[PDB]
Order: C-alpha cells, then structure tokens, then sequence
C-alpha cells in the first residue's frame, strides 16, 4: 500500500484552472499520438508563501522508458527551468502530475527522483476516465513512514482548495457562453438547464445533508449543535424571503420587456420565412 | 468525432504549404478556430499585463479556408504596439521555445501573433499592420489576433479579434460591415482607417474536452451562487449596438431594393438583398435566444429561491 | 455612531485642545464626528428626515441638511434631498442589487453551516457519507 | 505646487509613480503638467502673462 | 551641436502636432506634410525623423500607456 | 389648445384651476403599445399575404 | 484693473493675480482690493462680493466702463452660486433661494429660467407654489426610445417590402 | 469575547450554583455581548433551579430564550425587575424575532411592539443593536421603514424540531419537483430536435426521389 492512513495534510495547495487545463491538453494529444491513453508527466511551478503553496502554471517534462522504470530528463527539466526563468522569476517548481487513476508502483519511483531534486514535492495525479461528478484531481504530498522496519516512501492526500482570480472566472465563464453555441449546435435550451439542473442537485443534495443531521440528532448525535442548528433554523425561517409590491412589480417589469424582446424576435423570423416564400412563390407561377 | 481536429497530420500541412492557395485570393482565409487552452493562456496573460500591451505567438495549422491555432505562448519583448515587427528580439527565444516543444509532443508549428488592446477595443494599428504584414511577406499564412482584456471583464463576453491584411495596393471588395467599437476619439479615428484596411477572420473557435474541463468545474463553485444577477446583458451597450447595427443594414437593404425596382432584369441585386436581409434576421434570432436563456434561467432560479416554500 | 463624551479624551491627546492650533470649525472632532454620523447614516438610513437626522447628529436640522448637501456635493455621500418634505434619500440598492446580495449571503451562510457541521462533527461527515452511499 | 492636482486627487490608484509633475514655461510659471494641459487644449495663451508658454522643463 | 539638436526637438515637436489627427501615415506618407511645414526652415533631415518617431522614450518612468507615434502625445 | 393640436408644446390643459401642466409620458408604456399595435398589424398584413398566395396558386380571378 | 475685470467676465477659472503680479501689482492698495474681488469670483461669496463693491465704490465702479459691467458681472457670479448651490435637494421652495442670495424672489425666477433655457439646469418651476422642480433623471432610460425607433422602422420596412414584392 | 464568557460560566455553572448562579445569570442578562442564550439553559443545574425553590429568575431566563419584551410586560410581577442593559438586550432580541418573520418594519410596529414612545430613542436602539453585529439593515425614514437584510437566530424548544422537519421536506419535495420539470424540459427539447429532423430528412428524401425521377 502506497497510501498513508491516518495521516492529515500539513500544507494547503492552491490549484488554478490553467494546471488542469495543461494536464488535459496533454493526456489528449499524447493519446492521439499513440493510440491508447498513455500516461503523461509534467511539473508543476507557481508561488509557495510558508505553507501556503500555490500551483498557478504546470508544463511538460521529457520522460525516457528504461528497464520498465520511467526515467525524467532532468536535464531536461533543468534546461526548461532556466527557459522558464527569462519570462517568469516569481514563479517557483513546486512538484510534478501525471495521469491515471490510483497510485501505480510506477509514480513512486517518478516521485523519488523528483524528491531527489527539490526539498518538498507536491504529487498530483488527474484520472481522464473518471465516471462521477466529483473532480478527478488530488494532491498528494511526501511521507516517510517506518513499515516492517524498514522506511517506505507513501502518498497522504492532501485537502487542497481551487483558487482563481476574477480574471480567469470571466475568462472561463464566457468560455462556457461559447460552449452554450457551435457549429454543430445540436441544443442550447437542454446545456443551459442541464447547467441549472446541476445547480439544484448540487443545493438539494446539500438540503439532504442538512436533513439527515437534523432527523440523527432528534434520534441521536448531539441534541443541540449549538449555532449550527440555530443558523439552519434561521435559514429555513428566512426561506419565504416575502417580497414587496415593488420587488413584484420590477420582476413582472423585466419579463415584460423582455418577452416582449422576444415577441420582436418571433416576428423577425416569421418575416423572413414570409419573404423566402413570397420570393419562391414569385418564382413559381408570377414572372417578372 | 470532436477530438478529431487533435489530429495532426504533418503531411497533409506540406502538401498545404506547397500548394499555397492563399496566393490564389487575398480573401482566402476566412475562418480562425481558437482552442479552448490558446484563449485562456492569452486572457490570463492580457490581465496579468493590466494595462500595458503584451503580445506572444500561436501555434496551429490550417484547413482549407480556415485557421486553426491550438496553442499559444507569451514572447519577453519590449515595444508592444511602439516597434514594427516587435516580435523580432524574441526571435531566439522562439526558436529555443518551440525546439523544446517538439520534444514534449506539442508538434504544431507558427501561425500566428496575438497582442492586447487594454481597453481600446480590438484592431490593427499602423504599426500592428506594418508587422502583419512583413508577417505575411515571409510567412504568409500568419494570422493577426487581438485581445482587449479590460474590455472582457467590463462587458462580460470576451473581446477577441482575429484579423490578416492585404498586401501592399490592393484594394478591398465592396463588402466590409465593420462592427463599430468604442475606440477613444484619436483610437477610434485611426480604428475606422485600418477597418478600411484589413479584413476580419469569423470566430468559429470548437467545443472540446478542454472547453468540458473548464465549464464544468468553474460553474460549479464559482457559480453556487449562479445567480451572478442573470443578465449580464442589462448593460444597454452590447445589444443595443446588435439592434443599432440590425436598423442600419436593413435601412441600407431597403434603400437598395427602391432603388433596384426602376432597374428591370437586375438578379445579383435581388440575391444580395435577399442574402443580407436573412443575415439580419439570423443576428436578431440568436440575440433572441441568448435573452429568452437568460430569462428563463432567472425565472427558474428566483421563482425557486424567493417563493419555494 | 459617536456620542458627545469620547471627545473630552480625544480632544485632550489633540494638541490639550485641538490637533493644530485649535479647530474653532466647531471642533474638528466634532466635524469629523458629524461627518463619521453621516457615514454611519448612509451605511444604514435609507433616507431621513431633517429633524430626527438632526437629533441624532445633535445638530439643527438646518445645520444637518447643510453639511448633507456639502458632502452629496463633493461625492462623500451619495444620494438626494427633497425641502418640501424635507426629506434626505441617502441610498437605496433597487430591487435587484438587494436580492442579490440577499442570496449570496444567504449561499455563504448556508456553506458556513456546512463546513461547521463537517469540521466540528466529523462523525457528520461519516454519516453523510454513509447515507450517500446507502441511497 | 506639488500634491497632485484636481484631475488626480491622492497619490495611488493607478499612478505609476506619479505620472503628473510640474511644468515649467520659458516664462518661468510653474503649474501641473495635467492642469497646463487641459488649459493648452482650449487656450494657448498662458493665464498669468501674454506669453506662449514654451517648454522648458519637467518636473522640479 | 545645440541648433541641431535644436533641429531635433523642433520636427519632434512638429511631427507629433501634426501627425495627430491629420489623414494616414501608413509608412512615409504624411512624413512629405511635416518636411514642406520645414522646408524655409532646414532640413527634412529624413534619417533624423524616423529614428526619432521611434525613439520617443523621453520618460524613463513610463510604466503607463507607451509613446504610441502621436497617440499618446498632445 | 390650437398649439397642443399642432404639437410641439407636448403639454395638457387643466381648465378646473387653469394650469398648464407639461406632459412627459413614460417611453415604455408608449414604446410597448406601439409595438403590440405593430403586432397586430404584422398579423393583418400575414393573413392578407396568406390569402393572396392562396387566390394566386388556385387561380381564383374574375373572367 | 481693465485685466482683472477682463479675467473675470471670461468666467476664468484662474487666478489672474498669482504670479505676474507678485505682491507689488497683487498687493498695491487699489490693486488688492481688486485682489479681494477675484478672491471672492474663486470662493464664489456673493455676500462678500456685494459687500466689497459697496465699500469701495469709489474705486470699483468708479470707471463708468466697469460700472457697466458691474450689473453682467453681477449676474454671473450670482448664477455660479445659484448652479453651485442647486446641485442637491430637488424640489426647492423659491424664496430659500432669494435669501441665500440676498436678492428679490423675482430677480430669482429670472435668474433660474435663462439657467434652464442655457440647459444648465435639468428642470422646470412652479410658479404657482413658488417651487424649482428639477429632473432627477434617474430612470437610466433612452435605449428603450432606440428599440422602439429600431422597431417600428424596421417593420414599416417589411411590411413596404413585403407589398412591393407581392 | 461573550462566548468564552458564556463558557466560563457555563463551567462556573457545573460547580457552584443557588443563589450565586441566578445573581450569575443577571450579569449575563446586563453583560452585553450574549445573543444566545440556548447553551445556557441546557445545562443540568438550569435543571436543578426547575425543582428548585426559586423560580423567578429561572421564568427570567426562560422568557430570554423563548418570549419576547410584550411577554415581559405582561410579566412584571412574577420575573425579577432588570436593569438598563437588561431592557436593552431583551428588546433587541423582541426586534430580532420581528426581523425574522418580516425584512421590513414599519415605524409604527416598532413603537408599539417595544413600549417605545419617542422615535429619537428608537433610532438609537436601532443603531445600538445594529453596531453590536445584531441585525444588518436599512432604514427608511421617509416612509417609516426599517428595512433589515440579516439579522441573527434564536433558540429552539425542541418543538420546533418537528416544523424544521416539515420545512426541510417541503424544501426538498419543492427541489425534486424543479428537478422532474427540468427534466421534462429536457425531453420535450430532445423531442421539438427530433421532429426538426424529421422534417430534414423529410425534405431530403423528397429532394432525392425528384432527382431521381428526372
Ligand atoms: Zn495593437
Ligand atoms: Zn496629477
Ligand atoms: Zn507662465
């Protein structure tokens, strides 16, 4: 077992969307190159601050087969470092990802040697062919850990958190606006619920926690949590909201107008569709 | 198949590159798609920067009319929007970037050169012009693109522009709609000038596995409040210049169609006008979808939180 | 908001009088504890009347709607003043501005419960996990 | 003659060390270089003289 | 030396007064305007005015919207 | 009232304590009943368009 | 003294005695009581104004070319008070205005209609309750008059396109 | 620092207790600061002044937890009298339950609800509990309204536990029933693409029998 239990995260690790988006884009083409997914090994850079580590890029490292061990060119790695190094100085290594999915007597071997260069490595690993709506990333950091008397190198996951800056939200959520549209546009109407219908499972299923708790401590568990039960009872008193006239009159205001946006629009298309068939039927009995 | 554009055929793009069909039409690259990955490096990039231009190269192919950029990287060059051809002191660093590309598997090679436009809109410059086109003189297939990432966050939707140019004395066709910008007044004189004198490429960009990593996880927690208001489009700026741009090229079609009756026999006017009042039309449909979204999501949403129980 | 008897002390540390040569501005504690009273009115008060603003600044209402109009002026304070009514309208975010907020905080509260209820019962989290599983 | 002026108000928000110094003309008038030249847009006269108002310096 | 570089300020001086918002410079179009403006004065001194157009990195601080020809000039 | 007819003044005429009060309608009201004004006729105009297609394709005229 | 009056009718907003005139032509006897005009045409002190030009009106209006002015320059700084003062508290009864300026309510209703007519002032009045009534104009509007022109044009256009061609 | 006070006399409250406890607990009534009062009352010696002899000041803690400042007034005989900050603290929690059910307050509920005759020392109740972190709002005054955004929670009788259920239920029926219409949209959606290509296909084949026929 590569796994460490009972072992809790030491540092916090802060992940930006631009990481994943190097993992994938490389899984991807390295698959197109060579038919079957074949696991891919990067590094990752960004700013460490104590023990508040955060992963704000990753690139790609050159990695060689030998003896059925992976081998990373270092050298490799060391003359991107320096290549690194003329764009960006703040930017500092932090560790090394892969693809996959549980740990593998392989990624031990990869992590040693990535050990052997810095002080601390953080060890990520993405799994592609993830079938749940949880993310398939997860952090894992170094371990030492004395198993039959003999020291043995183990992974402890680690809580890390996905941090972003308002550039990147905007950036990604007009990424999503363009998903929204396509050339081959089979549905946008079913994507734009679907995205709502998540929305609402994701509440629900956080209502369902909330309900367990509650029907556990009228039967066991703690008989009063104290504020937290307090705030939830607030919560749930505070789920009427009440409007007023005015909120009522704005909100039937909006949809007027836009309904109304939407009735100009119906009336455009229904236009064309009538001057494409004036213009057919002044082709099929009428001349000039 | 929507990972099949990840393909790359090395042969195929020599064939290309020996057949050059671009010679054969200045209008011949029509379409740019943009990867998920390229945008957001550049986006990030753009912001980083603030204020101050930045620009770097992107990697990519391309298929019949269009260009296809799949990566790109950022160039430590001075003179962004000063110095012609700016891009030349990164020369070395290009060389060395892509050579180490290559050996990672990143196989696609230049097609081009974005810079940012912090809050001035998105358009070649005398200078930007003067570089696309030496660009297009020793590697003529390269495509301009331009980002205003201010301008992004300000409006809510991405500011991007892929632009080429046309070679020194050729006169443009007699189409060119030009989206009007709000440029600042001496930026917005010498706007409308090089509108006259380059020729846009349609953004066409494709869904992918990128674009699915990225929706996903975004909406789900910097969207648990997928509130975020619901209308973005409140700001009367972006749909009100669709409706303006709509009554102009209508206006123009009727005052062509009056002036097409006296002429008895004329058929390329008639497919034109009709060509262009179906263009319209479309414009306003997808603006009335994208409303008609937004609208429903809100009424979902506040209907839900405000009188659920 | 700030009452009449922190400014002896402060008034004392000033300069045993006040923090230059003497205010003689009605104190410049005074005015910068009217116009911290305004500030304190505009993060609450809607609007207000000019009698019961002045009690609460301790001031004549001719002096309140003065320094009101002073600040509205020079953009420390937004809003609008009505003399017939007599009547200041401080701020007031619509309709949509208010809901909003109202749901984003109602969201992060609701989140706050959650990492309470899994940070300080962790046995929480393995009941949940359990009746996850289950269903 | 120095502490910004009233296009620009406090020191930070997108200074940039202070992008705003004071102008001297061959007159020997100091003011802004902002106020100067929201003033040279209009007029060109210098206010206090009947001067042009060359340039001669920047900043103190 | 000092009528020279007297000469050197004055067509910087001239070029970005007039290049402002005149017609179009695409390479060394309106340059011909601001060499009549000077023509009783000196020199068109061409050389001189296109390596200085470029170089108008007169503000070492800059850290601001950068000397784009006449745009960022008066 | 000669001037209100002709317009240009855009003002109502109460003749109870005679005073002139200016008129400022709300752009919307008369924007949204302008538009379904416009809808109404578009409709007219199809249904006519419709029966005209109609008599031209089964040749309906008088002889 | 024919400068500064000039550098006061312009509506300058410059102080025409900070340099130039130093101390011995900015604090000349007569000189410096035009001083304190101009330094009231900055403060915008009306009350200080008047009272300045009634205490040296031997010196003031004394030169039969500015008392012609005096009544324009009057005027101005009167309207630099009044547009200054009006910027809050919509719905202004009239003769707070008359006393805060010290003049008659209908040297007021004057004053108040050429600012409007100027379209310095975004409103009207009502004569009838001695009340300025001024335009709020916060319905952060005029974009539905453009979708309604847009609108209407643009039907009247397929309906004259559909005639023609049918 | 009212709960690590609350705390301490929690701790203090597991010893020593009689008359030293309900002396105790009037200064948590006068010390500001305590909002809650639920961790209080379910300790066991709270239990003990039950059976205990006596009762006023345990019907005066009880009425903190539950009742509101009318119920005091109607009480005045049977609890111990309080002191200024003792009035204060319950008349914030009376606005606290007011806020709860309803965002915005009418003046005119607020001076009748608090035995509040002048308006000026109501405003300064208002800003008081407002600038204790007790209720974020917004007054307006023009209109008579306190307009509150939030405002704290209160206590529980274990009675409530059946109407927290019901609330969670009908929140949860409510979300499934959102779910099943979305789902219904997606089908209906699916349907409408399905005939638009039926229609196509339509088309196309019509198209291609003409072809081949000529
Ligand atoms: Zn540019
Ligand atoms: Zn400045
Ligand atoms: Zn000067």
């Amino acid at each position: 077992s590569v796994m460490a239990c009972g072992v809790t995260g030491s540092v916090s690790v802060a992940l930006h969307p631009l990481v994943i988006l190097n993992i994938s884009d490389h899984w991807i083409r390295m698959r197109s190159q060579e038919g079957r997914p074949v696991q891919v090994i990067g590094a990752l850079i960004g700013k460490q601050e104590g023990r508040n580590i955060e992963v704000m890029n990753s690139f790609e490292l050159l990695s060689h087969t030998v003896e059925e061990k992976i081998i990373i060119d270092k050298e490799y790695y060391y003359t991107k470092e320096e290549q690194f190094k003329q764009v960006f100085k703040e930017l500092e290594f932090l560790g090394w990802y892969t693809t996959g999915g549980p740990p593998d007597p392989s990624d031990i071997h990869v992590h040693k040697q990535v050990c052997e260069i810095i002080e601390s490595p953080l060890f990520l690993k993405l799994n592609p062919m993830t079938k749940h709506t949880d993310l398939p990333v997860s952090v894992f950091e170094s371990v030492i850990d004395i198993i039959n008397g003999e020291a043995t190198m183990l992974f402890a996951e680690l809580t890390y958190t996905l941090a972003t800056e308002e550039a990147e939200r905007i950036g990604v959520d007009h990424v999503a606006r363009m998903t929204a549209t396509g050339s081959g546009e089979n549905s946008t109407v079913a994507e734009h619920l679907i995205a709502q219908h998540s929305a609402i499972k994701m509440l629900h299923s956080r209502v369902k926690l909330i309900l367990e708790y509650v029907k556990a401590s009228e039967a066991g568990e703690v008989p009063f949590n104290h504020e937290i039960l307090r705030e939830a009872y607030a919560l749930c008193h505070c789920l009427p909201v009440l409007s007023t006239d005015k909120f009522k009159t704005d909100f039937y205001d909006q949809c007027n107008d836009v309904g109304l946006m939407a009735y100009l629009g119906t009336i455009t298309k229904t236009c064309n569709t009538m001057n494409q068939f004036v213009n057919k039927f002044n082709v099929l009995y009428d001349r000039q | 198949s929507i990972d099949e554009i990840y393909k790359y055929d090395k042969k195929q793009q020599q064939e290309i590159l020996a057949a050059k069909p671009w010679t054969k039409d200045h209008h011949y690259f029509k379409y740019c798609k943009i990867s998920a990955l390229a945008l957001l490096k550049m986006v990030m990039h753009a912001r980083s920067g603030g204020n101050l231009e930045v620009m770097g190269l992107m990697l990519g192919k391309v298929d019949g009319e269009t260009m296809i950029i799949m990566d790109s990287f950022a160039l430590p060059v001075e003179g962004t929007e000063t110095r012609v051809n700016a891009q030349a002191a990164a020369y070395e660093y290009m060389a060395a970037y892509i050579e180490n590309a290559k050996q990672v598997g990143r196989l696609e090679n230049a097609i081009g050169w974005y810079h940012s436009h912090p809050g001035y809109g998105c358009w070649l410059s005398g200078i930007d012009v003067s570089t696309q086109m030496l660009n297009q003189q020793f590697q003529e297939p390269f495509v301009a693109v331009v980002i205003d990432p201010t301008r992004t966050i300000s409006a809510g939707k991405v500011n991007l522009g892929a632009f080429r140019t046309y070679p020194k004395g050729y006169k443009p066709p007699d189409e060119g709609p030009s989206e009007y910008q709000t440029i600042p007044l001496n930026k917005i004189e010498d706007f409308g000038v090089h509108c006259k004198q380059y020729y846009a490429l349609e953004v066409s960009y494709f869904k992918s596995s990128l674009d699915r990593k990225l929706l996903e996880l975004l909406w789900n927690k910097y969207w648990v409040n997928t509130l975020s208001s619901s209308s973005l489009l409140t700001n009367a700026d972006y749909t009100t210049g669709q409706v303006f741009d709509l009554s102009e090229k209508l206006e123009q079609s009727e005052a062509q169609l009056g002036r097409g009756s006296f002429m008895l026999g004329l058929e390329t006017h008639d497919r034109k006008s009709e060509d262009k009042l179906a263009k319209a039309t479309r414009d306003s449909c997808k603006t009335t979808i994208e409303a008609i979204h937004g609208l429903m999501s809100q009424v979902i949403k506040d209907k839900l939180f405000n009188q659920i129980n | 908001i700030i009452r009449g008897n922190q400014l002896q002390e402060f008034a004392a540390m000033l300069m045993p009088h006040q923090k230059a040569t003497t205010a003689d501005g009605s104190s410049i504690l005074d005015r910068a504890v009217i116009e911290h009273n305004l500030l304190s009115a505009s993060k609450l008060y809607n609007n207000i009347t000019f009698e019961e603003l002045g009690a609460l600044l301790e001031i004549p209402a001719a002096k309140a709607e003065k320094i009101a109009s002073q600040m509205i002026t020079e953009g420390r304070m937004n809003g609008f003043i009505d003399q017939i009514d007599g009547i200041v309208h401080f701020e007031t975010r619509e309709a949509l501005p208010t809901w909003d907020k109202q749901i984003q905080s109602l969201c992060f509260q609701v989140n706050n419960l959650l990492e309470k209820i899994s940070q300080t019962a962790p046995e929480w989290t393995a009941q949940a996990m359990e009746a996850q599983m289950a269903q | 003659i120095m502490d910004l002026c009233i296009e620009c108000q406090a020191n930070q928000a997108s200074a940039t060390s202070e992008e705003c110094t004071v102008a001297w003309g061959v007159c020997n008038h100091a003011f802004h270089f902002h106020c100067i030249s929201r003033w040279l847009k209009t007029r060109q006269v210098c206010p206090l003289d009947n001067r042009e108002w060359e340039f001669q310096k920047y900043g103190h | 030396q000092k009528v020279d570089d007297d000469r050197k300020h004055e067509i910087e001086a001239a070029i970005v007064r007039i290049m402002k918002s005149r017609k179009k410079m695409q390479h060394n179009v309106l340059v011909a305007e601001v060499t009549q403006q000077l023509k009783a004065r000196f020199l068109p001194s061409p050389v001189v005015i296109k390596k200085r157009i470029e170089g108008l990195i007169e503000r070492e601080y800059l850290a601001r919207t950068p000397e784009d020809r006449k745009v960022y000039t008066y | 009232t000669q001037l209100i007819l002709e317009g240009l003044i855009s003002a109502r005429v109460d003749s109870h304590s005679k005073i002139l009060y200016a008129r400022d309608v709300d752009q919307r009201s008369t924007t949204f009943e302008k538009s379904l004004l416009m809808g109404k006729e578009f409709q007219r105009r199809a249904k006519a368009m419709m029966l005209r297609a109609a008599v031209l394709r089964n040749q309906i005229h008088v002889k | 003294k024919y400068l500064v009056l000039a550098n006061m009718l312009m509506k300058s907003g410059i102080n025409p005695f900070d340099s130039q005139e130093a101390k011995p032509y900015k604090n000349d006897p007569e000189i410096l009581a035009m001083t304190n005009l101009v330094s009231a045409y900055q403060n915008n002190d009306i009350t200080e104004f008047e009272k300045i030009l009634k205490t040296n009106h031997s010196n003031i209006m004394d030169d039969p070319f500015i008392r012609e002015h005096i009544e324009e320059l009057l005027r101005n700084i009167r309207t630099q008070v009044l547009i200054k003062l009006i910027k809050p508290y919509t719905r202004i009864h009239i003769p707070f205005i008359s006393k805060e300026l010290n003049i008659d309510v209908a040297d007021v209703e004057s004053l108040l209609v050429q600012c409007i007519l100027d379209n310095t002032i975004h409103g009207r009045i009502d004569q009838v309750n001695q009340l300025l009534e001024l335009d709020h104009q916060k319905r952060g509007g005029a974009r539905y008059t453009a979708l309604d022109k847009w609108t209407n044009q643009l039907n009247s256009l397929n309906q004259a396109v559909v005639s023609k061609l049918a | 620092p009212s709960s690590n006070l609350l705390e301490q006399f929690i701790l203090l409250a597991k010893g020593t207790s009689g008359s030293a406890l309900t002396a105790l607990i009037s200064q948590v009534l006068e010390a500001p600061g305590v909002y809650v009062f639920g961790e209080l009352l379910e300790l066991a010696n709270v239990q003990e002044l039950a059976e205990g002899a006596n009762a006023a000041y345990l019907q005066l803690l009880n009425l903190f937890a539950y009742g509101t400042y009318p119920d005091y007034i109607a009480n005045k005989e049977s609890l111990p009298e309080l002191s200024t900050a003792q009035q204060n603290k319950l008349k914030h929690l009376t606005i606290v339950s007011l806020a709860s059910r309803m965002k915005c307050i009418p003046y005119s509920v607020l001076l009748k609800d608090l035995e509040m005759r002048n308006l000026r020392e109501l405003e300064d109740l208002i800003i008081e509990a407002v600038y204790t972190d007790i209720i974020q709002g917004k007054l307006d005054q023009r209109n008579q309204l306190l307009e509150v955004d939030f405002c704290i929670g209160r206590d529980i009788r274990k009675k409530d536990i059946n109407n927290i259920v019901k609330t969670l239920h009908e929140w949860c029926d409510g979300c499934e029933a959102v779910l099943l219409g979305i789902e219904q949209q997606v089908l209906r959606a699916n349907q409408y693409k399905e005939n638009h290509n039926r229609t196509q296909q339509q088309v196309e084949a019509e198209v291609t029998n003409i072809k081949k026929t000529l």
